[PDB]
């Protein structure tokens, strides 16, 4: 339950994407999809509650001390801005 | 015998006024830097 419950919470329509890459010709893949999809959001919720809140960034270290490995392993970051923003080129 | 005398105090005012403000401000320099220290906490996990 809640598997089918996580699904249905998400595996709708509006953020699904059908891609394709090759050989293949648009119109075949649109008939394709409007032949094999239609029928996901012939519902649509009313109030559900789909959106993200940000994720406040935390300056803070976790040491996972163990003396007993052969290497360390170490990986440093600070706050990025987030697919959208030009800055990331 | 104490000519200074009156210099001295006027000193010694200044030396508890510039006191009083270094005085916290030095002890809040450590405390943020202790900070990292005073919150960490620990988890032992063994196998």
């Amino acid at each position: 339950a809640d598997l089918t419950e996580y699904l249905s919470r998400h595996y709708k329509a509006p953020r699904m994407v059908l891609a394709a890459a090759g050989g293949l010709e648009h119109r075949q893949l649109l008939d394709l999809a409007q032949k094999h999809f239609s029928g996901l959001s012939g519902t649509y919720d009313e109030d559900a509650v789909p959106t993200l809140s940000p994720c406040r960034f935390t300056g803070s270290q976790i040491c996972h001390r163990e003396d007993g490995l052969p290497l360390a392993h170490v990986a440093i970051a600070v706050e990025g801005p987030g697919w959208a923003h030009p800055d990331n080129v | 015998a104490e000519p200074e005398h009156d210099h001295r105090k006027r000193m010694g005012l200044k030396m508890l006024l510039m006191m009083g403000l270094l005085l916290p401000l030095v002890y809040a320099m450590k405390r943020h830097k202790w900070s990292v220290l005073k919150s960490r906490k620990l988890a032992y996990r063994p196998p």
